[PDB]
RNA sequence: ACCGAAACUAAUGUUAGCGGACCGGAGGCUAUGUUGGGCGUGUAGUGAGGCGUAACAAAUAGAGAAUACCCGGGUGAAGGAACUAGGCAAAAUGGUGCCGUAACUUCGGGAGAAGGCACGCUGAUAUGUAGGUGAGGUCCCUCGCGGAUGGAGCUGAAAUCAGUCGAAGAUACCAGCUGGCUGCAAACGCGGUAAGUUCGUAAUGAUGGCCAGGCUGUCUCCACCGGUAUGGCUGUUCGCCAUUUAAAGUCGAGCUGGGUCGGUCCUGCUCCUGGACGCAUCACUGGUGUUCGGGUUGUCAUGGCACUGCCCGGUAGCUAAAUGCGGGUGUGUAAGCGCAGCGAUGCGUUGAGCUAACCGG
């Protein structure tokens, strides 16, 4: 509906970076301690992508002292204070969940040079 | 060989004093044999209450008290782990060693001027063991890259190394430390023969003001960060261990009793790098000497008194080793035959933590 | 989202490698323990001199579940396996004395500011 | 003897499994296939066949007469047997080669024990190799349906090295679950669990009991296409036990069929916000999504079929575990052309093409 998309429109964020499934992003977040508030960042490979405006969200995956984790970030909510690239991935997926079988070497993600 | 902890830390930071002062601590070479003194080799020895104790009954004429050996790991740029010649010195310096004490900052001093202008200890550590993470890094890639190979041949072994390994890179990878891994004993023992850099144990040697021993952000953060890594601590003041190193017996024992310490902290950091590699020291009691004799946690008899000679090892046959407890509250060697706390130890026993002893060898 | 006979690795160094919810405590017929509800366990792996005996009851925290934990703006935080501290049965508080892993900041309360303190990451 | 084509279990009222062993198995020869272009004689071994009156293979892929192509199913978050009398059913395993294989043993076995690795395609070795077949020509000859040589041509593994594509190479269909203890029966010889009502003998068993790994919709708890425990044991009600809780107060024309070895049916907790339940919803997190996109195996003619063939994703809708009380989306760089490469293939055009139920017109 107009509405609708007019509502959401006034609140999605204008600076999103463009990245792709199988690109390792850092995403710095928000986090509010007592009353202070820091960041911290998230580093992982983006194994999944939503795009449905200001619904859109992502899904960043590392393995986090030695153990995996996911985490789905909203990708307009303010907790998300940026999103950067730091390597780009070339997979063929839209979704890569199937890094979630994978260890180490398996793991690795050709480097999308171009 | 000794059981030696290298002094890894950033420049400007306190480090230089205090291993300057661990090195006065050191005694001079001419009396002990074999002791060679390198300009960065440090050997020490210990303050030890039990060995006095010891010889004011059994009374020798001279005493051996065991050393200690430190690396100061000297000379750092940011980004040495790239395989520059100088990191390369760095990283070696560093292997040689079995554990690694980190030296923080831990007191506000605009005459001690850093290159980050702010202190934090933070940051620092992360520096350093990233830099370190990276060299491990390095050499794990190498060690899957040889270890695949051979594991897709079918071995066994190779494939329990080739899994430890491969838990162990997503760490180096996001410059982590193996030592927040849960790794079991085992996979230790895979991984021992690659000597994983930040897989060492650390101390915390975390320099502070001598009125700073509390009450500090940086002891704070120190402290957040070693209990997070499972790492010990160790708070000591360049000046004051500078004092002790500078000051004759009583003049020293005047001065930490000016400051209310019971005793010095370079006690400590020989406390913490002795115990913490799981290692410990028997005694053994003489005319001519009592000696404290210094083992790795689990060594036998035949073992350690082959660490004494090697003969006393192949030919050992039983060993009269005495608890210190016995051996002390019945006054000397007479007191325990007359008490009967002797143990008659053969081979398989494991040495305890400063048991009275004497060895039996047949050669 | 743990529940009776689920299996749960183990994420301190207490010695238990494997325990084993026997029951989820904090109301009746309640179902499931997400990320930071107590658990009543067994433990069912156990390292051979460790701290804790295979076949023990006690306590145990869930601070990693593979359902995860959504956060109030939405997002989600899974992990690859369900991971829980193991707990004094009676003082509920931790047995170990270090915690492996990430952890996520619904630990973060007085109860368990111990394992938010030792914890390698809180996510 | 073993595995496997040609009445043990469950569901329904045959199907899927099971035991023994759109259909299209409904040496020499030949049928026949693939690829290329009666009489006479009396042969290998009385006697096929041949000859007279092209080669090869040999009784699409595959070992094959299997298989595929010429309520009944699918998927499922987290958990993983908590279900239940009982893992019933389902899920799972599943091929070949190599390595490796325990107790015990009647020395055969156990054993395919268990367990591990590799597998596609392309190129090279080698313009198709080892091997098989074998023309011409040459020579011999008791001279023929002969012998030797010769290798043309045809067929052709298997392996190594290198490269390369996918998430996945035994890609589909097809195709062992495995292990431990024990009763009985073949001949033969003489503690475990948090909690546990459950004469020997290798092998064998649709045999009884128990345990474990894997696996799972069996279940929590199902989804899609006023309140008033959970478990172990037992058929149990009960009971004990483990652990919770505020508390565990004092019906088979609905199902099952264990009993009668086998046997037709509201409030907690914290300090000075939760549990359970109910309603609504789909914005979020997800499931499903046989109507969207893609990968891929076999085959037949990009499509059909193979469970949607197998899969990977996924729109709307529905939904709980979720949360209140032209564009977009999804898939993922189409086709064609061009370039590189010997080729598989990669790259450019190109985030292309296609895009359901969506949104705006
Ligand atoms: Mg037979
Ligand atoms: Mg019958
Ligand atoms: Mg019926
Ligand atoms: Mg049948
Ligand atoms: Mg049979
Ligand atoms: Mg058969
Ligand atoms: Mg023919
Ligand atoms: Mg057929
Ligand atoms: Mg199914
Ligand atoms: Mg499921
Ligand atoms: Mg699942
Ligand atoms: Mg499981
Ligand atoms: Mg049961
Ligand atoms: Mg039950
Ligand atoms: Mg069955
Ligand atoms: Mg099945
Ligand atoms: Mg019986
Ligand atoms: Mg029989
Ligand atoms: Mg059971
Ligand atoms: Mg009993
Ligand atoms: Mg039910
Ligand atoms: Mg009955
Ligand atoms: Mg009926
Ligand atoms: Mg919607
Ligand atoms: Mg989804
Ligand atoms: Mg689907
Ligand atoms: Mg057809
Ligand atoms: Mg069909
Ligand atoms: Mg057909
Ligand atoms: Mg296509």
């Amino acid at each position: 509906s107009n509405i609708i998309k007019q509502l959401e429109q006034e609140q999605m964020k204008q600076d999103v970076p463009s990245f792709r499934p199988g690109d390792t992003v850092e995403v710095k977040v928000w986090v509010v301690e007592g009353s202070k508030k820091r960041l911290q960042a998230f580093e992982g490979v983006v194994i999944a992508i939503r795009n449905r405006g200001l619904h859109s969200a992502f899904t960043v995956r590392k393995i986090s002292n030695g153990e995996g984790v996911e985490r789905v970030f909203q990708t307009h909510s303010p907790v998300v204070d940026s999103i950067s690239v730091k390597r780009r991935g070339a997979v063929r997926k839209a979704k890569l969940y199937y890094l979630r079988e994978r260890t180490g070497k398996a793991a690795r993600i050709k480097e999308r040079l171009n | 060989m000794g059981f030696k902890c290298g002094i890894v830390g950033l420049p400007n930071v306190g480090k230089s004093t205090l291993f300057n002062a661990l090195t006065k601590a050191g005694i001079e070479a001419a009396n002990f044999p074999f002791c060679t003194i390198e300009p960065n080799t440090g050997v020490v020895p210990m303050p030890d209450p039990r060995l006095d104790q010891l010889a004011e009954i059994v009374k020798p004429q001279r005493t051996l008290p065991t050393t200690m050996e430190f690396v100061d790991i000297a000379g750092l740029v940011k980004g040495a782990s790239k395989g520059e010649g100088l990191g390369n010195q760095f990283l070696t310096n560093i292997r040689e060693t079995e554990a690694i004490g980190h030296v923080v900052r831990c007191f506000e001093n605009d005459n001690i001027i850093a290159v980050s202008g702010k202190v934090n200890p933070a940051d620092d550590i992360e520096v350093i063991n990233t830099e370190l993470a990276l060299a491990d890094l390095d050499t794990c890639e190498r060690a899957i890259h040889r270890v695949q190979k051979k594991a897709k041949g079918g071995d066994k072994d190779a494939k329990a190394e080739l899994a430890v390994l491969e838990k162990c890179l997503p760490q180096l990878e996001n410059a982590g430390m193996l030592r927040a891994l849960d790794l079991s004993a085992e996979e230790k023992a895979a991984i021992r023969y690659l000597s994983f850099l930040t897989l060492k144990p650390t101390m915390y040697i975390a320099n502070v003001n001598e009125d700073g021993f509390e009450n500090n952000p940086y002891l704070d953060q120190v402290r957040e960060i070693a209990a997070k890594e499972g790492s010990v601590v160790v708070p000591v003041c360049a000046a004051v261990e500078a004092d002790i190193a500078e000051l004759d017996d009583e003049e020293r024992d005047e001065f930490m009793q000016e400051l209310g310490l019971e005793e010095p902290g370079l006690n400590r950091v020989i406390r913490a790098g002795y115990k913490l590699l799981n290692l410990q020291t028997y005694f053994t009691a003489g005319v001519k000497e009592v000696r404290a004799w210094t083992i790795p946690v689990g060594a036998t008899a035949p073992q350690a008194a082959g660490k004494i000679h090697t003969d006393f090892e192949k030919g050992f046959i039983r060993a009269q080793t005495i608890s210190f407890e016995d051996f002390i509250t019945y006054k000397g060697e007479q007191g325990a035959k007359e008490a009967g706390k002797m143990r008659a130890e053969g081979k398989d026993y494991i040495v305890k933590d400063g048991d009275v002893m004497n060895f039996l060898f047949n050669v | 989202m743990i529940q009776e006979q689920t299996m749960l690795n183990v994420a301190d160094n207490s010695g238990a490698r494997r325990v084993m919810c026997i029951k989820v405590l904090g109301g009746s017929h309640r179902r499931y323990a997400g990320v930071g509800d107590i658990i009543k366990i067994t433990i069912k792996e156990a390292i051979p001199r460790g701290k804790v005996k295979k076949g023990d009851v006690l306590k145990a925290v869930v601070v990693r579940t593979k359902k995860g934990v959504r956060r109030p703006d939405g997002s989600v935080i899974r992990f690859d396996g369900n991971a829980c501290v193991l707990l004094n049965n009676n003082s509920e508080q931790p047995i170990g004395t270090r915690i492996f892993g990430p952890v996520t900041r619904e630990l973060r309360s007085e109860k368990f500011m111990k394992i938010i303190s030792l914890a390698p990451e809180v996510l």
